C-alpha cells in the first residue's frame, strides 16, 4: 500500500549493512508484518524502531506520507543530510528521536505543525541554523534535547518552551537567550 | 569480386568506440582475416554477425558497419551506445537481427529502420528513444519481433502496427504512451504470439477482435486503464497459454468462456472492479496459477480448481467467497501459494495442503475458518509464512507444526486455538515473528524458546499462559518486541533482562508478576516503550530508568514502594505510578 | 532494472 511504498522509498535511500530492513517487502499488502513497523487496529503504521541499527545514508520526504505514525525513532545510528520539510504532515506524531546522528542543515519549521507531538531529541546532530518559534506553539510538547548541535540565535522561552531547561540547549555554537548565560543583541 | 575490407570495416568501428576495458583487444589491424576476432562471426570469409554484448563500448551506434554487406545479425546490447539512431542505419539492408537494449540512445525513432526489408528482430529496449512510433514501421515486411520495452515513447498507440502481418511479438510495455485505446487493428495480427502492452497508458474496452489471434500464447495488458467486461470472444486464442488483466478498471463478470482455453494455465485478473461468482468453467481448466485477488467478486469458489495438477498459485484474497475450499485441494497439485485471506470463507481447511511438500506460503487471515489445524502440516518442514489469523479455528498446534524450520512468521492470532506450545519450538531456525495474540492458549513458556536467537518478535497478549518466564527467554538479544499482556504469568524478573539489548518494546500488563524491578533495566539501550502495570512488582524504582528515554512508561497498579526520582516527578509521569501504595512524588494527585 | 511479463506476486 501506500505507506509501505513510502518505507519502501527509505529503505533504498538509507544504507543497512546489517539487514535489519529485510522484512521491508514491498510486495506484502501492508508494512506492519514488517520487524521494525508497528501498525494499529486498522493496519495503518504508527511506529517505525530503527534505533541503534548501524544505518547510514538519508530521510525521504515520502515518511510524510504516513498520517499515522506517532513515533519515529531513527537515534544512534550515521545517517546525514538534512530533515525533510513533509515531516510536518505527519499530524500524530508524539515522538521525533534523530539524536546520535549526523544530520545537518536547518530545524525545519513545519514541525510546529506536529500539534500533538510530545518528545523532540535531536541532540548529537550537526543541526544548524535558528530554532524555529513555530515550535512553542505545541502545546503538547513536554520533551525537547536540541544539545551538542550547531545552531544559533534566539532560543524561544514562550509557550512549551516555557517550562524547558538549560540541557535542552547545550553546547550549541551561538544561541542567545534568557536560558543561556549571555543576552539576546 | 567477392572480395571485402571487412576487418578495415570492424577497425573503423573500434576507433569510433571508446573501449575502457580493452575488450576489443582481440582486433589486431595487423592480422589478414578478422572471422576470429572476439564478437566477430563469418559464416568465404565475409562478417554475417557481430556480438559486443555487455563489452562497456561507449560512444554513437556506428552506421560505418552497414558497409558490412554480409552482416545479417548486429547485438550492441548492455553497451554505453548513446546519440540519436543514425537515419543512415538504413544502409545495412542485409541485417536481420538487430539488438541494442540497455544503450543510453535517445531521440526520436528512425522511419528508416523500416527501410530495412529484411529486419526479423527489432529489440530497442532499455533506450531513451522519444516521440510517435514512425508510420514507416507499419511497412515492416520480414519483422517477427518489435521491442521497443522502457523507452520515452509519448505517442499514442499505432493502429498501423495492426498491419505488420509476419509480426509474432508485440512488446512496447513500460512507456509513458498517450493514453490511447487498443487498435481493434491488431486483431489482424494472425501470427501474433506476444501482445506485451503492460504500463503503456491503454484506456477503453479490450476489442472483441483480440479474439482471433489463436496463435495468441501470452497477453498482458496489465497495469493499464482499461475498463469495461472482459471480452467473451477471449476464448476464441486456442494457444493462449498466460492472459494477464491485473491492476485495470475492468468491470463484469469473468468469462464462462475462458474454460474453452485448453493451453490456459496462468490467469491474473487481480486488482479489478470485476463482479459475480468465478466460473466453473475456467476451475474446471488445469490451472498453472489462478490470481482474481482485490475484485468485488463473489460466490464459492468451484470445488473443479482442485482436479488440476498444475496449480502452485491461487491468491483470490480480498473478495466476498462464501463457502468452504475444496477437500483435494493441494492432494492432487504442487501446491506453493495459498491467499483466501479477506474472504468469507468457512468450514474446516482441507486436510492435504501441503501433500506435495512444496508449501511455502499458508494465507487464510480475517475468514469464518473454524475446526482444528490438519495434522498433515506438521510434516510440511517447505512452510515458511503461516498467516491463520482472524477465523474461529479451536483445539491443540499439532506438535510438528511449532517446530518447522523456514517458518519465519507464525500467526494464529484472533482464533480460539487452545493447549501448551511444544519443546518442538526449538527447531524453528527461521522464526523471527511469533504472534499467538487473543488465544485461549494455556501453559509455562517452553525453555526451547530461548533456542530460537534469531526469533525478534515475541506477542501472547491475551492468552492464559500462566508460571515463570523462562531463563532461556532472557538469551533472545535479538527480540525487538515482546508482548506478554494479558496472561496469568508468575515470577520474579532476573537480572538477566541485561541480555535484551536490542528490546524496542516489553510489555508484561495485567499479569500476576511480582518482586522488584532488576536495576539491568537501565542497560537496555533500545527500550523505549515499557508497561509494568496490573501487577504485583515491589521495591524502589531503579535510578536507572531515568536513564532510559521511554516514549511509554506505565509502573501502575503494582506494589512499588519509595520515593519517585527527580526526573519522574514531571506532569509526562502523571498516571505512569498511579495505584502503588507505596509511591510518595512530586506530582498532583500522588501520596 | 526491466521486469518480466507474468503474475503479479501481491501476498498478504
Ligand atoms: C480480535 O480479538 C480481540 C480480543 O478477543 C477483540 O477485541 C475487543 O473488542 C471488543 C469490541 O468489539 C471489546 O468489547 C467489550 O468489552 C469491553 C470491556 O473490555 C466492554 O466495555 C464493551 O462494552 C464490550 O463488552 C473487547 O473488550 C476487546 N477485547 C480485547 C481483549 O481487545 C477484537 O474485536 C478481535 N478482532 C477481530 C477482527 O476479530
Ligand atoms: C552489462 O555488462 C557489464 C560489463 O560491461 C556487466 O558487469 C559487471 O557486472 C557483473 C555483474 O553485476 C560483474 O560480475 C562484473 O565483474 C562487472 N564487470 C565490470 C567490468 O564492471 C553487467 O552485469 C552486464 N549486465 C547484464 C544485464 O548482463
Ligand atoms: C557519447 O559518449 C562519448 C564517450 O563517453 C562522449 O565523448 C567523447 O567526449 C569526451 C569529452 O566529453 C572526450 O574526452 C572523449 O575522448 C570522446 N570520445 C569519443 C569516442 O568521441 C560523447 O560526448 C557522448 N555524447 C553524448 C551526447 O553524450
Ligand atoms: C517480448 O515479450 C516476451 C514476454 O512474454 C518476452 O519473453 C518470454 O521470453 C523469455 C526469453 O528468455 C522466456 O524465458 C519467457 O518464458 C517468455 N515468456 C512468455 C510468456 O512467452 C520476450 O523476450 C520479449 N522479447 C524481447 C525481444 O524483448
Ligand atoms: C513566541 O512564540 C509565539 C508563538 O505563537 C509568538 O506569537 C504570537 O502568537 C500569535 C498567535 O496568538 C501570532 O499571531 C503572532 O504572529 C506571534 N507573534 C509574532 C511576533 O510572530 C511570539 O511572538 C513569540 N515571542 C517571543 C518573545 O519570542
Ligand atoms: C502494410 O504492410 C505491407 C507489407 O509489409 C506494406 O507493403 C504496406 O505498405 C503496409 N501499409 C501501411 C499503411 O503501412
Ligand atoms: C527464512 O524465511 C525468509 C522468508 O520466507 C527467507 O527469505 C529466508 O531465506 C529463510 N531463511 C532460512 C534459513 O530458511
Ligand atoms: C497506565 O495504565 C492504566 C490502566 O491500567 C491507564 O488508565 C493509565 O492511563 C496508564 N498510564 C499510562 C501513562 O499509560
Amino acid at each position: 500500500n501506500l505507506e509501505g511504498d513510502a518505507l519502501h522509498t527509505l529503505r533504498v535511500t538509507l544504507v543497512d549493512p546489517n539487514n535489519v530492513l529485510q522484512s521491508w517487502d514491498p510486495t506484502l499488502v501492508n508494512p506492519c508484518t514488517w520487524f521494525h513497523v508497528t501498525c494499529n487496529n486498522e493496519n495503518s503504521v504508527i511506529r517505525v524502531d530503527l534505533g541503534n541499527a548501524e544505518l547510514s545514508g538519508h530521510l525521504v520526504p515520502e515518511l510524510g506520507v504516513l498520517k499515522n505514525l506517532q513515533y519515529l525513532e531513527l537515534y544512534s545510528n550515521n545517517i546525514t543530510g538534512p530533515i525533510p520539510s513533509n515531516l510536518g504532515n505527519l499530524t500524530n506524531l508524539v515522538s521525533l528521536d534523530l539524536y546520535l546522528n549526523s544530520f545537518s542543515g536547518p530545524i525545519p519549521e513545519s514541525l510546529g505543525k506536529l500539534s500533538k507531538l510530545r518528545f523532540l531529541r535531536l541532540n548529537n546532530n550537526s543541526l544548524t541554523g535558528s530554532i524555529p518559534m513555530s515550535l512553542t506553539n505545541i502545546t503538547t510538547l513536554q520533551v525537547l534535547d536540541l544539545s551538542n548541535n550547531r545552531l544559533s540565535g534566539s532560543v524561544p522561552d514562550n509557550g512549551s518552551f516555557s517550562l524547558f531547561t538549560p540541557i535542552s540547549f547545550a553546547n550549541n555554537l551561538d544561541l542567545c537567550g534568557p536560558v543561556t548565560s549571555h543576552p539576546c543583541p | 569480386s567477392m572480395d571485402n575490407q571487412d576487418g578495415f570495416i570492424l577497425q573503423q568501428v573500434k576507433l569510433s568506440l571508446d573501449d575502457p576495458d580493452s575488450y576489443l583487444s582481440s582486433w589486431n589491424s595487423n592480422d589478414a582475416s578478422p572471422c576470429r576476432w572476439s564478437g566477430v562471426s563469418c559464416a568465404f570469409s565475409s562478417v554475417t554477425s557481430v556480438d559486443l554484448s555487455s563489452a562497456n563500448l561507449a560512444g554513437p551506434f556506428p552506421s560505418v558497419i552497414c558497409r558490412l554487406s554480409n552482416l545479417a545479425h548486429l547485438s550492441l546490447y548492455n553497451n554505453s551506445i548513446n546519440s540519436t539512431l543514425p537515419l543512415n542505419i538504413a544502409a545495412c539492408k542485409s541485417l536481420q537481427t538487430l539488438d541494442l537494449s540497455q544503450n543510453l540512445l535517445t531521440g526520436e525513432l528512425p522511419q528508416t529502420l523500416a527501410d530495412i526489408p529484411t529486419l526479423v528482430h527489432l529489440d530497442l529496449t532499455g533506450n531513451n528513444f522519444s516521440g510517435d512510433i514512425p508510420a514507416s514501421f507499419g511497412k515492416f515486411e520480414n519483422l517477427e519481433v518489435l521491442s521497443l520495452v522502457y523507452n520515452l515513447l509519448d505517442g499514442t498507440i499505432p493502429p498501423f502496427l495492426g498491419n505488420i502481418s509476419t509480426l509474432k511479438m508485440l512488446n512496447l510495455s513500460y512507456n509513458p504512451f498517450s493514453p490511447s485505446r487498443i487498435p481493434p487493428e491488431f486483431g489482424n495480427l494472425t501470427n501474433l504470439e506476444v501482445m506485451w502492452l503492460t504500463e503503456c497508458h491503454l484506456v477503453g474496452q479490450i476489442p472483441d477482435s483480440l479474439g482471433q489471434l489463436s496463435k495468441l500464447v501470452d497477453l498482458d495488458l496489465a497495469l493499464n486503464d482499461l475498463v469495461g467486461h472482459i471480452p467473451p470472444s477471449l476464448g476464441g486464442l486456442t494457444n493462449v497459454v498466460q492472459i494477464e488483466l491485473y491492476n485495470n478498471s475492468l468491470t463484469g463478470e469473468i468469462p464462462p468462456e475462458l474454460g474453452n482455453l485448453k493451453s490456459l494455465r496462468l490467469l491474473d485478473a487481480s486488482m479489478n472492479q470485476l463482479t459475480g461468482k468465478i466460473p466453473d468453467e475456467l476451475c474446471r481448466v488445469p490451472l498453472e496459477s489462478l490470481n482474481l485477488y482485490e475484485n468485488n467478486l463473489e460466490g464459492e469458489l468451484p470445488a473443479s480448481i482442485a482436479l488440476s495438477p498444475n496449480l502452485y498459485e491461487i491468491r483470490i484474497f480480498g473478495n466476498r467467497l462464501t463457502g468452504g475450499l475444496p477437500k483435494d485441494l493441494g492432494l492432487n497439485s504442487p501446491l506453493r501459494w495459498l491467499d483466501v485471506s479477506e474472504n468469507e470463507f468457512s468450514g474446516d481447511l482441507p486436510a492435504d495442503l501441503c501433500a506435495k511438500g512444496e508449501l511455502e506460503e499458508l494465507l487464510i487471515i480475517h475468514n469464518s475458518f473454524s475446526g482444528v489445524i490438519p495434522e498433515s502440516l506438521a510434516d510440511c518442514r517447505s512452510l515458511t509464512r503461516i498467516r491463520l489469523a482472524y477465523n474461529r479455528f479451536s483445539g491443540s498446534v499439532p506438535t510438528g507444526f511449532w517446530g518447522l524450520p523456514h517458518v519465519n512468521l507464525l500467526e494464529l492470532v484472533n482464533n480460539s486455538f487452545s493447549g501448551e506450545i511444544s519443546k518442538s519450538i526449538g527447531g524453528a531456525s527461521n522464526l523471527s515473528l511469533l504472534i499467538l495474540s487473543n488465544n485461549e492458549f494455556t501453559g509455562s513458556l517452553p525453555e526451547e524458546i530461548g533456542s530460537l536467537d534469531n526469533l525478534n518478535q515475541l506477542s501472547a497478549s491475551g492468552n492464559k499462559f500462566s508460571g515463570s518466564l523462562p531463563d532461556s527467554l532472557m538469551s533472545l538479544g535479538e527480540l525487538g518486541t515482546l508482548d506478554l499482556h494479558g496472561n496469568q504469568f508468575s515470577g520474579e524478573l532476573t537480572s538477566g533482562i541485561k541480555s535484551w539489548k536490542k528490546l524496542n518494546e516489553l510489555n508484561l500488563a495485567d499479569n500476576e508478576f511480582t518482586g522488584k524491578i532488576p536495576d539491568e533495566i537501565g542497560s537496555l539501550s533500545v527500550l523505549n516503550y515499557l508497561d509494568l502495570s496490573g501487577n504485583m512488582f515491589s521495591g524502589k524504582i531503579p535510578v536507572s530508568l531515568q536513564s532510559l528515554k521511554l516514549n511509554q512508561l506505565n509502573l501502575s497498579y503494582n506494589r512499588l514502594s519509595g520515593d519517585l526520582p527527580p526526573s519522574l516527578a514531571k506532569d509526562m509521569y502523571k498516571n505512569s505510578f498511579i495505584g502503588n501504595p507505596g509511591l510518595c512524588g512530586d506530582i498532583k494527585g500522588l501520596c | 532494472p526491466v521486469p518480466t511479463s507474468g503474475p503479479s506476486r501481491k501476498h498478504n
